[PDB]
RNA sequence: AGCGUGCUACUUAUACUUCACCGUGAUUGCUGUUUUGACGCUUUCACGAGUAGGCAGGCGUGGAGGUCAGUGACGAAGCCUU
RNA sequence: UUGCUUAAUUGAACGUGGACAAUUGAAUGAAGAGCUUUUAGUGGGCCAUUUUUGGUAAGCAGAACUGGCGAUGCGGGAUGA
RNA sequence: GCCUAGACCGAGGACUGCGGUUUUUACCUAGGAUGUUGGCAUAAUGAUCUUAAGUCGCCCGUCUUGAAACACGGACCAAGGA
């Protein structure tokens, strides 16, 4: 008789999609990458500036 | 408009014939890579046998600028459409931004020359190292030493609608 | 005065082609053509019998009946809301078939050809026609393709 | 989740590796596009009226998703002066399903308030949940025609903040209509 | 706006009650009614849009096509539904033994069908030895033997008979039907 | 003092359009109408022999 | 507060989105609880401009058959009236 | 199978029997498809973009395609089919 | 992910469903508003009529491509009238 916004009703969210409380256990949406400091442009890729 | 500088690379689309193809680079003055991309076969079509449909686009970057803090000299080389023929210009611009030097320049043809965007072609930007590279007097006149101005008859916004005390100008 | 003749208008439709005149090439007399064959329709000027009328003209029908020196093919013409079935006679100088048929055909024995081998192989096989996908992700190499600048070239007069 | 991560994480890694080895990458073409109908329903010609109609989108505001092919790219060309396209992101395709997602049941347009009403008209091609039919629609999958036609074409509202000043003239103008790629992203946050 | 792709709220065109008021009919709707909506077989279905046909839409079925539907292979012994009159045959030469449901017998069809040792039951009454219609078989009368059907689609060219009021040689006889009077269509 | 419009075309694909344009229905077995007479003449007794062939054939395995 | 151009915010259509109510069309279910309404009740979805014209359902007037053992000289019918 | 056709056992047309199933052989869509009867009003049109003929031109005359007005309110063009 | 400000609405009417917390044959924010407090019932509230103000609104019928027309009929009222 009434919709409902799964983006505003959590239980409704958890009805659709059960996974989302693992995405907010495991914090997926502020999971850090973790990768070395690398910059692969100091060679040829510098002809951006100019050309 | 508000624009960005882009660096749009293509090549014609790969052939049994001819495996390889020359890549070519453009610099766009665009104010986003939807319309930078539009720019590039705009220009290779008007210099190389190529279209949309069988060219590929490469790379799309944002070139920025190299030293945003430092004031500069431009040099930009022109060609636009007026009402009658087609002519070439040659203008000055005083900025820190290679980009808001070509932003002036909008301005600058629109406000002179009735130009809009789509009538203009930037054949070049180029930075002004030397003072003797200056050729255009409206931008020479602030390269002398020691320059010193006022700003005379300072106008004050006023928040309220009444003031009860007279207006001034002094600065 | 309008003039509305059965061969008004067909002034350069009905004109051979440049370097073409004169006799016609006899492969045109030994095609053979079956009732349930699909043909299309080009008058030719130089045999003005058993020509067809100038609507027909590049239109591609069924042959339902053979005689001596002709075919009838059926044309569906819209007429008003609805199509009508057409049985025109054309002699077979008018008259060539249709390479329609050819490429389905081969395809409809080359599906069976690769079909019956899947089952062969213990595999299946998807027989649609695709459209053109867009295209993957792919890497440009620039060995000897260092990018060329390219600028939009002063205007100049060149008369 | 898992491979959407993992996709993103590839592509950046090609990418720099590309950009190491004095290469250039050039990324995948699109294979899905989301169209909006910006135009009214008054003063269309008959060829992309036709196509409109053929593409479900009868009304203003209207939106639907396309797998990008030949056919389906002419189609769109045909009526791009009435419409606004582009290239979908993953959280755009969620927020659409979730706030304005309906399928068509037995021609009618039904709330896709539980993963029941998904199953029992998709069973048949393995979608049995919400995500599922999010995942098929996104990475274009071998059913993507049938998922694609349970949703009833979406029904956004007019964008909050408004378009440009003049609609109706190519994105690249200065307007609203044609391809703008990945500021559909934005349009469709406007929109929904 | 809506881009109407159809026309809209446009009815199913096919009758859902019968237009008659019979109110010994509408029983036979409220009984068939029940069977179509709850038993969920092909038989019940199409007995009740039967009921809803119109007269000329419910030709009469004479004992003839009875006797030659049940000479089909393995029909011998099918209760024959007819939704509509049974009329007599005074051409047959013999009838067999079967059981015939129909919504009304005439005086010779009624007595032959008993004469020949079979039985003459009405639709409720099959509802009882067959509410799913197990081992029947629907006959249907001839629709386009009726005579306003000669006329329909007159043209020139098409074989149909012309709208007429007398027979005879001075009655559309002459110019448009005999070569001899100028043309023939 | 009666001229007025000669002809057009206007509106009349707009008419064709509301319920057309139909295409004719294809059925298995087209008419005969207007095929050669020597072949129709001989295509009557290829098919009276078939179905007799035939009605011969569903003889010896029905009784 | 003109002209060329750019940007930000803001204003508001019977348009779009969500909700209510009306009607139309389709649609779900309803007899061992069908029970004195199945030409009924009920679930769901979509739709709603309109001359000429078509069709459907209704309102009203004079008279007729039936019925209300109807109203009425203790005031019928008519007429006037925030 | 034939009385047509072939020098012919060749064909032509129609078949008997056997194999090839859901990628049964492009896309997209389908308030479903097909069929019939019967009858109304109408048969003065006009305008806009684009193509176009006569004319110096015309809010002129005549065509092509589409969309409109007529038959239509509503927001904007001060006002206006 | 979190906090936070405001506006409009409350259809439905025993239970049934999907989920969640399970500490549980229990409870929940999960198939549509309840709790509490004050006032009033000589009134708070609602409707209509008359009028003011704001805003919009050209005189109907007709033939017509096109009518408010400087096109035609119409002073008004009753009864009759296709």
């Amino acid at each position: 008789v009434l919709k409902k916004n799964p983006l505003k009703n959590k239980q409704v969210l958890l009805r659709l999609n059960p996974y989302a409380k693992a995405y907010a256990a495991e914090k997926v949406g502020s999971a850090k990458v973790e990768q070395a400091k690398v910059k692969p442009s100091k060679g040829q890729f510098a002809e951006v500036l100019k050309n | 408009s508000r624009l960005n500088e882009y660096q749009v690379i293509g090549r014609n689309l790969p052939t049994e014939s001819v495996p390889e193809p020359k890549l070519f680079r453009m610099r766009i003055f665009a104010p986003n890579t939807v319309v930078a991309k539009s720019r590039y076969w705009y220009f290779l079509q008007k210099l190389h046998k190529v279209k949309k449909a069988s060219g590929e686009i490469v790379s799309v970057n944002i070139i920025s600028e190299a030293k945003p803090t430092k004031v500069k000299t431009f040099g930009i080389w022109l060609r636009y459409e007026s009402r009658s023929g087609i002519h070439n210009m040659y203008k000055e611009y005083r900025d820190v931004t290679r980009v808001g030097a070509v932003e002036t320049m909008y301005q600058d043809l629109a406000a002179r020359h009735r130009a809009r965007f789509r009538s203009i072609h930037i054949l070049k930007v180029v930075e002004l190292e030397k003072t003797d590279d200056v050729k255009r007097q409206y931008v020479k006149q602030f390269l002398t030493k020691d320059l010193k101005f006022p700003l005379p008859h300072r106008v004050q916004k006023s928040k309220k609608l009444f003031q009860a005390t007279a207006p001034t100008t002094f600065y | 005065g309008k003039s509305r003749g059965y061969r008004s208008g067909t002034r350069y439709a009905f004109q051979r082609d440049f370097k073409k005149h004169g006799a016609i090439p006899l492969s045109t007399y030994l095609k053979v053509y079956k009732v349930g064959d699909i043909v299309d329709i080009k008058a030719n000027g130089s045999i003005q019998k058993g020509m067809p009328h100038k609507y027909y003209h590049g239109k591609t029908g069924i042959v339902y009946n053979v005689t001596k020196s002709s075919v009838g093919v059926i044309i569906n013409k819209v007429v008003g809301n609805r199509y009508i079935e057409k049985r025109v006679n054309l002699r077979v100088e008018h008259v060539k078939h249709s390479a329609c048929r050819q490429e389905f055909l081969n395809r409809v024995k080359s599906n069976a050809a690769k079909k019956r081998e899947a089952k062969a192989n213990g595999e299946t096989v998807y027989l649609k026609r695709q459209a053109a996908k867009p295209r993957g992700s792919r890497i440009i190499s620039t060995e000897g393709n260092i990018p060329q600048t390219l600028a939009p070239v002063a205007y100049e007069t060149f008369i | 989740q898992k491979e959407y991560t993992e996709a993103e994480r590839s592509v950046i890694k090609a990418k720099r590796d590309a950009k190491a080895s004095n290469s250039y990458y050039v990324d995948a073409q699109p294979k899905l596009v989301f169209v909006v109908r910006i135009k009214g329903i008054n003063k269309i010609p008959p060829k992309p009226r036709k196509v409109l109609q053929l593409l479900r989108l009868t009304q203003i505001n209207a939106g639907v998703f396309v797998r990008l092919t030949k056919a389906t790219s002419e189609l769109i060309k045909l009526a791009e002066p009435y419409v606004a396209y582009g290239y979908p992101s993953l959280s755009t395709i969620r927020q659409l399903v979730y706030k304005r997602g309906f399928g068509k049941v037995n021609k009618q347009r039904i709330a896709l308030s539980d993963n029941a009403i998904i199953e029992a008209n998709l069973g048949k091609f393995n979608i049995l949940s919400i995500e599922d039919l999010i995942h098929e629609i996104y990475t274009v999958g071998p059913n993507f025609k049938q998922v694609s036609n349970f949703l009833w074409p979406f029904k956004l509202s007019n964008p909050n903040g408004g378009f440009r000043a003049r609609k109706f003239q190519h994105f690249i103008q200065g307007g609203d209509t044609g391809n703008r790629e990945q500021f559909i992203n934005a349009l469709v946050k406007q929109m929904n | 706006g809506r881009d109407h792709t159809s026309k809209q709220h446009v009815r199913s065109g096919h009758r859902t009650a019968p237009k008659s008021d019979n109110v010994y009919l509408q029983l036979l709707v409220k009984l068939y009614s029940f069977l179509a909506r709850r038993t969920d077989a092909p038989f019940n279905k199409v007995i009740l849009k039967s009921l809803f046909l119109s007269k000329i839409n419910r030709p009469p079925v004479s004992v003839s096509r009875i006797s030659r539907a049940l000479k089909q292979k393995g029909a011998a012994e099918k209760t024959i539904v007819v939704v509509g009159t049974v009329t007599d045959d005074n051409r047959l030469l013999e009838f067999p033994k079967a059981t015939i449901a129909a919504l009304r017998f005439t005086a010779g069809a009624k007595d032959r069908i008993l004469k020949n040792g079979g039985e003459a039951i009405t639709l409720d009454q099959l509802a009882l030895r067959a509410p799913k219609g197990q081992n029947t078989l629907i006959v249907r009368g001839p629709r386009n033997s009726r005579e306003a059907v000669r006329h329909f689609g007159f043209g020139p060219h098409k074989g149909k008979a012309p709208r007429i009021l007398s027979k005879g040689r001075k009655f559309e006889r002459a110019r448009g039907r005999r070569r001899s009077r100028g043309f023939k269509v | 003092m009666a001229k007025s419009k000669n002809h057009t075309a206007h509106n009349q694909t707009r008419k064709a359009h509301r319920n057309g344009i139909k295409k004719p229905k294809t059925y298995k077995y087209p008419s005969l109408k207007g095929v050669d007479a020597k072949f129709k003449r001989n295509h009557r007794y290829a098919l009276h022999g078939t179905a007799k062939a035939l009605a011969k054939a569903r003889a010896e395995k029905s009784a």
